[PDB]
């Protein structure tokens, strides 16, 4: 099944395109003199064929062979059973990113009312689905049927501005590959224009998907040597603690600094010098003394 | 590549979206010679041997000898050497002073006031859509739409949505009424409908002590004022009751001109105001002669004359710019 | 940058075509142009100037040129208001309204003074308010009404027969030296020829087109024709003022 | 940087105000990021060079990287028989010298940046004003409710004319749309009359013509080697036809549409603001503007 | 002066220090000046196009307007079917003119090569001949299964 | 940063440690 | 001082007295590029000197 | 690691451990056929820093026989010494030979000491990953067959098992769909 | 005048090659939307012959 | 704006008791027209 | 007495900012600000030179086309016929639609059905054959239910062709 | 210019033969009592013909 | 010190106002303290007379 | 009313254009330098809540 009606693309067929259809998006998105579409026509191709796999994945329902059920429950889980056990390493990075890319936003919004229509999916009769349901068309019939759907619960998000479909190719990736020192990230730090720490956060998962796209392997240590003056202060604050784990703000001093505090740590800056532009952006200006060199360096054994 | 190609799938026919940045597509070969293109194929194979076999064994990490930190040494992309990233490149082509000059004049251009901005048209007020559930239910134009629809079309072919079959009757609610149902859609129509720029006093329109449209200074402005023309005045009168698709036909002949190149100039010029087109200019000229200079006939000597645009000539219009719904429902008497 | 400006000044890019006594020159007018915001502010009265909705840079079209609406509107009328604002205090019309002062100083010996300037006040306002400058078409709601009644049965003498009225109506102003006006009396629109000093809002009516006979309205540039022609200039004075005539305002007034 | 902040503040404005478009938040944190690397590869190319400077005779000689950090001092032994601060009133005089040659450098290869840099908004700038619908009532006419006022009438006190008119220019082709891509080609064809003609083959064959296939023989840089191996075309960008990403933002929610608007709305405000500033201080230069407002129902009236 | 007042103490002293050239600014007494002086290098950079150093990948053009592109042959056969259909609406007897009133069979009619035959024949045929040849427990088990 | 003339970076400079994985 | 910074406020009694030439010193102001600049000398003819 | 001549120079910088006293160098040779690099004994009393941590300026010091590729206690071994390489973020901690310039003699040239990186610090730096054939280093590594010297990557990776480039075939998924999605929690869902 | 170079070539030593066409900045009215196309081209092919 | 509604009512000047000619003036009218007859466009003192 | 002791408690950022003074945790987000002064040596901190950044209206420009020349404006750069039915960048809207589109809009619009005359329009006859609005494709007419003459339907919409 | 007026104009002005010509009859069309007459007696009939026609 | 605007009085009444080497080489430290602070929104800068 | 101080340095023609001193924006060197995170170093005495009006 799962080759007949996800994999067998040819057996895929869209709504059919008359020239009024044709004409119709070639002046309406590759020439969008009419600029947008939001609207739901049979129109862009695209979100169907996408749909026809998710309209095709609705439809399958898990049964015997004596009707037109395409697959039994067993022999369902038997295949899964028979190729997650055939899953290559990285193919488990594949689905456990698969498992958080979709199904935990799922999960996490769940309540009582869902529990009957999670059972619909696996067809699974568990304990009872249809004196349940009048409970649920308690909580339905006060209760919007568009949001109650597991479907739409996540339409809406934070931060439009920067989005995940369209960072996944690393901006500038051809030129920063070549030569890493070259790119310290205070030259991409403008790049984005979100929050320092969330910039610099960011600017990981940039490095780690060019590498994967590449095939080489990711420096694992980027984030520490990027996130250095975040690892050399809680390396400290580990070392006078007795707890082990991340800086929280509670642990954090109560001192309260003065309006003027660090204006010699400013006419310093303000007024500092740097013969070639990588002693400038250096990734160990913060390290100064010996008992910062063995902090930082602390976590390579090596 | 010498043959054709094709969709495998039956009608697929919008083309499929790559972004920039997608490894996929990139094509940037700056320092990407043949040797560190085998250099980059050394460090893909030494880690993803499986990738490169036509037929791969499960991939899978065996012990790495170094140390178990050897991705300080391995990892990232080959490096170009040094010199060539710093002089390796390509003079910049000069961009002269008039390459400048003229972009500098290029971008001043598109510093002047455009009318839509300040006090926003009504026609884009409640031109807003949203795919939202709840904002279609209620279609938000109801008011205007309507206008536009009465006036500016035939009876027959004019949908008119009625007022009190909307949700909420087609009105703001009362405020401590409905749950903020309604207080966030006016709220979200201002939003939309607050204007911006540099307006006529000097400052924005939400500026702390400029107030623009005091007790209606600017409705009672046009409303007495009447967004019109002399020249369309003139000659709509001379047109009379014969429709333009009569006019027009005597007035162009078999070859002088297309009617309608002429006649559309007519439609966007005798309603929806704007400038008459050079080929109007000329048609209205044979046309308008006669009365223009009886209108001209008794006016003193300092005064402009009224001319079509081509001894003091100024159309017969006192607005810079009209919109073009705005003098719709005034000419849509005419 | 319009409010530090000047009342008067242009506002653009210098084209260097001044040299320095071109600049240190237009300073000083600009200096003494300081003496209008202090006069200004010790001369502001109850009533002022009415501002024009359409701007008379340019002469009203073709009806008036720019130097004629300089004398009526920045000196004559003003002159009309400084004798009310300077009238109107002290008196027990102290800060009112015009249709409140107008009528209350209206038809007595002592107070004509305030129902000269104040009635005259409105007079020149709504000379003003009457010309749009290259003229507007009678909206039908009235070229149906003025048809009704103007055309002795004719060939629509709607607004050729009003045209002529005028002329009769302001020839009729034997002084030359009053106003006319299109009133609406409560049952019939008739011109009426109005002495200078009283309005038809002295008279209850409802005015609705203003038309200025006094010299001033036509004293630069329409006696010049009347040099050449020898007939009467007031009257290819009253032609073309229709060609400026604003019928859209009186539709507003007739409801 | 912050002029640069400036432009493409407008351009991110205007790309509203006279299109109703918006300017991704990302695309316009390019431009600005775009240009900090342009400065900063400037940066690294001047620090192998060096500037000297002389305050005495030659007593004193400081060589400096054009940035300010100061390589080497070259002193006559006489200098150092001086007192302290006439060393000190020395070196900081020469290294004046130093930064004052290292000024006008970095203020000459500052321009080729701004040059540059208009390059890169000239698909932009030059988009906006290639289309239809750029009409922009004069700087000087009154708006109002139906529609923008006469043009302030130009208030002609000339009488010749010496001041009447509005200058209301075109700036495109009324027939036959030319695009830049229109032209560029026919220059790239035009390029092609001159090789193929023996009049090219003797100047191509010439050391002239040599030269010049070396910058602009773009179609034949060995694959692999720095710039464009094909031939470059500019960008052709009708801004009013070209969805940028407001389409996007209007399909997914509406809070960040009419947010990203009112970031164009009033960064928009903010340039004309500033493009008030401006006249704001020249015309009080010409002697027209005083110092206090006595134009009071200019601003209050209205 | 108004900055570099005090580090300059310093800035001198890590810089290198002084280093003393004996004769430095002497000027020898013909008029040559003795220890020809370090010479001032530093001349405006020509080899930096940071736009030219990152261009739209795929179509290099020094830009910096994030534009997404239509994978190519995919923009192609997309356009060549528009004119094809292009060709049906508009000038349906040949005459090559726009005919703006199209016909109803015009109008919805397909285009000709809409669906594509010879991916069919010169490629799915050429596919299952040699798909006739697999073993019988599998052709069989293969038509089976699917 | 023995003279003291060299720009610091306390420990006070530090954000959160983000959870990157 | 009191004018090169940005935000210059004056009050009813501030005086600018430039007076150097009296003390026999050229007048160190640091404030002539305010009079030097061309505003000063197209406004007020001479007025710098 | 410019490369000159087919030679991979590198330019770094040697620094103490506590790295108060650093020496700069122009251009210094890889040089795989080394066991250890070797500096100029003239730079032992200037990188020396007494510490609290190591009292005597170096962890181990110590005098050696040693001169390969030069042309008994002959050169000063002595640890450990930090070397910044420029390219290579990571800094490479080598016990190198102190040596008199005319022992393992280096003043060459006309003022060309001779510095040549050996393989004590290749192996931990990304110059490794030159070692790898193909790189640039293969050329040079001790291999005397003289063939499979030259021979391309391809050549040798054939022999190795490189058959087709990388996701030719359909049966290997394309690497770079990877991680198809980053999971910041900030930039979507909030926290 | 030809801009004379010796070591470059022997182009030019003060003579006259071409008669200079004046700046199509300020030329004939081309469309400001083709002036930066045409101003690239016009300098490009004096220079560079 | 913080810093700007403070400048805009008080240090920009306003229709309080502000008249031009009531803040403290050296150069009035005809006191700068004198400077014109004295120190305007003159080489040196001597002819000054 | 607790929950009161809960309303007395003032937080440490409250106290921070009434004792004039930042907190200590509140101190990272000025570090990257710090490293803009501390990388801006040389070249970053030189504005161009002799610009200003803010430029005036130099002068007053408009292109605004005629509809005629704007119909076949961008017949070779684009898809021929550009500005088909956009009423935003087009002064006339329903300006060179092919037949069923301009027909599409009525059909859309629709005004419903209503008692007729004995003139009874097409969409009378166009229903008695089941043939309702996209079945007259030669025809010229446009509205359907409308009763003129069938060159009052055509010389109507021979502009918007 | 004139190179382009006597290239262009013949072939801007054969569109207008066809362009003038064609609105031209369908005036002469309307006010003909020949089509007016059949259009106010039974429009179906009127409509009938035009639509097999 | 206000909670957010410094204000700095130059103290020196005795000499009427003037700065000697001992002012000046603290001025620009000190109205350096108060610019360059944190929370300084506005540094009021005048003479404590 | 107040955005006239982003630009306070066009006050002055000549340095406007000269560019010889630094300082051209309003909280520093620039304005929008470090627009994203430096004003959190007020304590958030009244942060913003839960805003989201979707």
């Amino acid at each position: 099944w799962y080759l007949q009606n996800v994999l067998s693309v040819e057996l895929m067929k869209l709504p059919g395109r008359t020239n009024a259809e044709k004409i119709a998006i070639y002046r309406g998105r590759k020439r969008p003199a009419t600029w947008d579409k939001s609207k739901e026509g049979l129109m862009d191709d695209e979100v169907l064929l996408k749909q026809i796999v998710k309209e095709r994945w609705r439809t399958l329902e898990f049964g015997d062979r004596d009707a037109g059920y395409p697959c039994t429950f067993s022999d369902y889980i038997q295949f899964l059973n028979e190729w997650f056990k055939s899953l290559d390493e990285e193919g488990l990075q594949r689905l456990r990113e698969h498992f958080d890319r979709k199904i935990r936003p799922l999960l996490a919004v769940m309540t009582h009312v869902d529990l009957m229509w999670l059972e619909a999916l696996t067809q699974n009769s568990v304990q009872n689905k249809e004196q349940l349901e009048r409970r649920i068309g308690f909580q339905t019939s006060l209760g919007t049927p568009e949001f109650f759907d597991m479907s739409k619960r996540l339409r809406y998000e934070i931060n439009e501005d920067y989005k995940v479909r369209d960072e996944l190719g690393p901006e500038l990736f051809a030129l920063w590959s070549k030569a890493p020192e070259r790119w310290p990230p205070e030259r991409l730090a403008k790049m984005y224009g979100l929050d320092f720490t969330l910039v610099r956060k960011i600017l990981v998962w940039h490095h780690f998907k060019a590498c994967y796209d590449a095939c080489v392997e990711p420096d694992w240590t980027l984030p520490k040597r990027l996130f250095a003056l975040e690892w050399i202060r809680d390396v400290r604050a580990r070392k006078q603690g007795l707890f082990y784990g991340k800086l929280r703000f509670a642990e954090q001093k109560i001192t309260f600094y003065s309006d003027k505090f660090l204006f010699r740590d400013l006419v310093n800056r303000r007024e500092a010098s740097y013969a070639n532009v990588w002693e400038m952006d250096d990734p160990y200006r913060f390290l100064q003394t010996e008992q910062d060199y063995e902090d930082y360096w602390g976590d390579n054994y090596d | 590549k010498r043959e054709q190609w094709a969709s495998l799938i039956q009608g697929k026919y919008t083309p499929k979206v790559k972004k920039y940045g997608y490894a996929q597509h990139t094509t940037q070969d700056d320092f990407q010679t043949k040797e560190y293109k085998d250099r980059l194929l050394a460090r893909q194979y030494f880690h993803s041997p499986q990738a490169f076999s036509v037929i791969p064994e499960r991939h899978e990490r065996s012990v790495k000898f170094m140390g178990k930190w050897e991705h300080q040494r391995v990892c990232g992309l080959p490096t170009a050497d040094r010199d060539e990233l710093e002089k390796g490149w390509g003079e910049a082509e000069e961009i002269s002073d008039a390459a400048v000059g003229a972009i500098e004049q290029a971008l001043r251009d598109i510093s002047g006031r455009r009318p839509g901005n300040f006090v926003k048209s009504p026609t884009e007020t409640q031109s807003l859509r949203l795919n939202e559930s709840w904002w279609t239910p209620l279609e938000f134009g109801w008011e205007e739409h309507n206008r536009e629809q009465m006036a500016f079309l035939d009876s027959s072919e004019r949908s008119i949505v009625e007022g009190a079959r909307l949700p909420f009757g087609g009105k703001r609610p009362p405020f401590g009424t409905t749950y903020g149902m309604g207080e966030r859609i006016s709220e979200i129509a201002a939003d939309y409908a607050k204007g911006f720029g540099l307006g006529p006093h000097g400052h924005s329109p939400q500026h702390d002590t400029a107030h623009f449209n005091t007790l209606e200074a600017e409705q009672q402005r046009v409303k007495v004022l009447g967004l019109g023309n002399a020249l369309v005045r003139l000659f709509h009168e001379k047109l009379g009751n014969q429709d333009i698709q009569a006019w027009s036909l005597q007035q162009c002949g078999e070859s002088d001109a297309n009617v309608r190149q002429l006649l559309l100039s007519v439609e966007e010029w005798r309603t929806k105001g704007r400038a008459p087109s050079l080929l109007l200019r000329k048609v209205l000229q044979r046309y308008l002669k006669e009365e223009l200079d009886a209108f001209n006939s008794g006016l003193p000597a300092h005064v402009p004359r009224l001319a079509v645009p081509c001894g003091s000539s100024s159309a017969g219009c006192i607005w810079v710019d009209v919109d073009r719904n705005a003098f719709a429902l005034e000419h849509a008497s005419q | 940058f319009c409010e530090y400006v000047p009342k008067g000044a242009p506002t653009q890019v210098s084209l260097s075509v001044e040299t320095p006594y071109g600049v240190t020159r237009a300073f000083r007018m600009t200096e003494m142009a300081a003496a209008a915001a202090d006069a200004e502010r010790d001369a502001k009265g109850f009533f002022y100037l009415p501002r024009m909705d359409y701007d008379v840079g340019q002469g009203v079209a073709p009806l008036m040129s720019r130097k004629q609406f300089d004398v009526q509107y920045n000196v004559f009328h003003k002159a009309a208001v400084d004798r009310l604002n300077a009238h109107t205090l002290g008196s027990e019309l102290e800060g009112h309204n015009l249709n409140v002062v107008i009528r209350n100083s209206s038809f007595d010996a002592s107070h004509a003074v305030i129902h000269a300037a104040a009635s005259e006040h409105f007079n020149y306002c709504f000379w003003y308010r009457s010309l749009r400058p290259w003229g507007t078409a009678v909206p039908a709601r009235l070229k149906e009404e003025l048809q009704l009644q103007y055309s002795q049965n004719g060939t629509l003498d709607a607004v050729k027969e009003v045209q002529r009225l005028f002329t009769v109506a302001a020839l009729s102003q034997q002084s030359a030296g009053g106003w006319v006006y299109l009133v609406w009396t409560g049952k019939a629109f008739d011109v009426i020829p109005f002495d200078h000093g009283t309005c038809p809002i002295g008279s209850d009516l409802i005015p609705l087109l203003a038309l200025n006979t006094h010299e001033s309205a036509r004293c630069y540039d329409y006696p010049l024709a009347a040099e050449d022609e020898e007939g009467d200039e007031v009257e290819r004075f009253v032609r073309n003022f229709f060609k400026t005539c604003n019928w859209r305002l009186v539709e507003h007034y007739f409801l | 940087m912050e002029v640069y902040r400036r432009i493409a503040e407008r351009v991110r404005g205007a790309l509203w105000a006279h299109h109703r478009r918006l300017m991704p938040e990302r695309q316009f944190h390019r431009i600005l990021a775009y240009v900090y690397n342009n400065k900063y590869e400037y940066q690294i190319r001047f620090d192998r060079m060096s500037v000297v400077g002389r305050a005495w005779a030659g007593r004193v000689e400081v060589m400096t990287t054009p940035g300010g950090f100061l390589k080497r001092v070259r002193v006559h032994p006489a200098v150092e028989d001086l007192s302290p601060a006439q060393q000190h009133k020395l070196v900081l005089a020469a290294y004046a010298d130093a930064c004052q040659q290292g000024r006008a450098l970095m203020e000459q290869a500052e321009l080729k940046v701004y040059k540059q840099f208009l390059q890169d908004l000239k698909p932009i700038i030059l988009g906006i004003r290639d289309n239809p619908e750029f009409y922009t009532v004069p700087e000087d006419s009154v708006e109002t409710i139906g529609g923008v006022l006469r043009r302030d009438q130009a208030p002609l006190d000339g009488g010749a004319a010496a001041n009447a008119a509005g200058a209301v220019h075109r700036t495109i082709p009324m027939a036959r749309a030319h695009q830049p891509v229109d032209e560029v080609r026919r220059r790239h064809a035009w390029e092609d009359q001159w090789l193929a003609s023996k009049q090219g083959q003797r100047w191509a064959h010439s050391l002239r013509g040599k030269e010049y296939f070396t910058r602009h023989g773009p179609q034949y840089r060995p694959r692999g080697a720095p710039g464009a191996k094909t031939r470059t075309l500019p960008f052709e960008l009708l801004a009013p036809y070209t969805p940028m990403d407001e389409g996007r933002l209007l399909r997914t929610n509406w809070v960040a549409y009419m947010d990203s608007k009112h970031v164009a709305e009033s960064l928009w405000t903010r340039a004309k603001v500033a493009d008030r500033e401006k006249q704001l201080r020249q015309l009080q230069e010409r002697g027209q503007a005083w110092h206090r407002p006595i134009n009071e129902d200019a601003v209050q009236r209205w | 002066h108004a900055s570099k007042a005090d580090r300059l103490a310093g800035m001198i002293e890590d810089a290198g220090g002084f280093e003393v050239v004996a004769h430095l600014g002497e000027v020898d007494k013909e008029g040559n000046a003795k220890v020809p002086p370090l010479h001032g290098d530093a001349h405006v950079p020509t080899n930096v196009n940071f736009y030219e150093m990152a261009r739209h990948p795929w179509e290099d053009t020094p830009s910096s307007t994030r534009r997404d592109g239509f994978t190519a042959g995919s923009k192609e056969y997309f356009e060549q079917q528009y004119k094809k259909a292009e060709k049906a609406v508009y000038d349906e007897a040949g005459r090559g003119q726009r005919n703006y009133w199209p016909s109803k069979a015009a109008v919805d009619g397909v285009t000709g090569e809409e669906s594509n035959a010879l991916l069919e024949e010169r490629f799915f045929a050429k596919l299952r001949d040699a798909e006739r040849g697999v073993e019988s427990w599998a052709r069989q088990l293969r038509k089976k299964a699917v | 940063y023995a003279r003291g003339q060299h720009p610091s970076y306390d420990m006070v400079y530090a954000g959160p440690m983000p959870e990157i994985f | 001082l009191a004018l090169a910074a940005k935000y210059a406020g004056l009050q009813d009694a501030s005086e600018f007295i430039v007076d150097g030439p009296n003390v026999g010193l050229t007048p160190y102001s640091g404030m002539t590029r305010l009079l030097a600049r061309p505003e000063t000398s197209l406004k007020y003819p001479g007025l710098a000197e | 690691f410019r490369m000159k001549l087919g030679s991979m120079y590198v330019d770094y910088k040697i620094v103490s451990r506590n790295h108060r006293r650093s020496i700069r160098v122009e251009d210094a040779l890889v040089d795989p056929l080394l066991p250890t690099t070797v500096v100029p004994l003239h730079w032992l009393e200037q990188l020396r820093c007494p510490s609290t941590r190591l009292l005597t300026g170096y962890h181990t010091e110590e005098a050696v026989y040693a001169k390969p590729n030069y042309g008994h206690a002959n050169a000063i071994r002595a640890g450990p010494v930090v070397l910044y390489i420029t390219g290579q973020s990571i800094p490479v901690v080598l016990n190198p030979l102190f040596v008199q310039p005319d022992e393992w003699g280096l003043t060459q040239s006309n003022g060309e000491w001779d510095l040549r990186i050996g393989m004590d610090a290749i192996e931990q730096c990304s110059l490794y990953a030159e070692l790898r054939p193909g790189g640039l280093l293969y050329s040079k590594l001790p291999h005397a067959s003289l063939t499979e010297a030259m021979e391309p990557v391809q050549d040798t990776l054939k022999r190795y098992g490189m058959r087709c480039a990388l996701a030719e075939s359909p049966l290997v998924p394309r690497p770079w769909t990877r991680m198809r999605y980053m999971f910041i929690d900030e930039l979507q869902r909030g926290q | 005048v030809d801009n004379a170079r010796r070591a470059d070539g022997t182009e030019g030593t003060g003579q006259y090659t071409q008669v200079r066409l004046l700046p199509p900045e300020i030329g004939p009215f081309q469309y400001e939307n083709t002036l930066i196309e045409s101003i690239e081209t016009a300098e490009r092919f004096r220079r560079y012959g | 704006w913080q810093l700007g509604h403070l400048l805009e009512k008080c240090f920009q000047m306003k229709d309080r008791w502000h008249t031009s000619a009531m803040e403290r003036c050296a150069m009035t009218p005809i006191r700068a027209r004198w400077v014109e007859d004295a120190f305007a466009d003159q080489s040196s003192i001597e002819e000054i | 007495g607790v929950f009161e002791a809960v309303k007395a408690l003032r937080s440490v950022s409250e106290i921070a900012a009434s004792r004039g003074k930042v907190p200590h945790s509140l101190v990272y987000n000025i570090y990257p600000y710090l490293e803009e002064m501390r990388r801006r040596k040389g070249m970053m901190a030189m504005h161009p030179p002799g610009k200003d950044g803010i430029f005036m209206p130099n002068r007053v420009v408009d292109n605004r086309m005629p509809d005629h020349l704007k119909k076949g404006y961008y017949d070779d750069v684009y898809w021929k016929d550009f500005f088909a039915g956009s009423k935003e960048q087009l002064n006339e809207p329903k300006m060179g639609l092919r037949g069923d589109e301009l027909r599409a809009q009525l059909e859309e619009s629709q005004g419903r059905t209503a008692k007729r005359s004995n003139r009874r329009t097409l969409d009378d006859v166009l229903r008695r054959l089941g043939k309702t609005s996209r079945d007259l494709g030669a025809l010229q007419v446009v509205n359907p239910r409308l009763d003129a003459k069938l060159p009052t339907h055509m010389k109507r919409n021979y502009l918007l062709h | 210019l004139l190179q382009e007026y006597s290239a262009t104009m013949p072939s801007a002005q054969a569109e207008a033969q066809i362009a003038n010509f064609g609105l031209a009859r369908a005036l002469e069309s309307e006010a003909s009592t020949a089509i007016e007459q059949d259009f106010r007696r039974n429009a179906e009939r009127y409509w009938r013909n035009v639509l097999e026609g | 010190n206000g909670r957010f605007s410094n204000t700095i009085f130059i103290n020196d009444p005795k000499r009427h106002q003037t700065l000697s080497a001992t002012l000046a080489k603290e001025l620009n430290r000190e109205v350096d303290r108060a610019t360059n602070g944190l929370y300084s929104k506005l540094t009021v800068l005048t003479s404590a007379q | 009313t107040g955005t006239s101080l982003y630009f306070r340095d066009t006050r002055d023609s000549a340095e406007a254009v000269a560019h010889a001193a630094d300082s051209k924006g309003l909280k520093g060197m620039d304005n929008g330098v470090d627009l994203y995170n430096e004003y959190k170093i007020v304590p958030d005495l009244y942060p913003e809540g839960f805003q989201w009006k979707h």
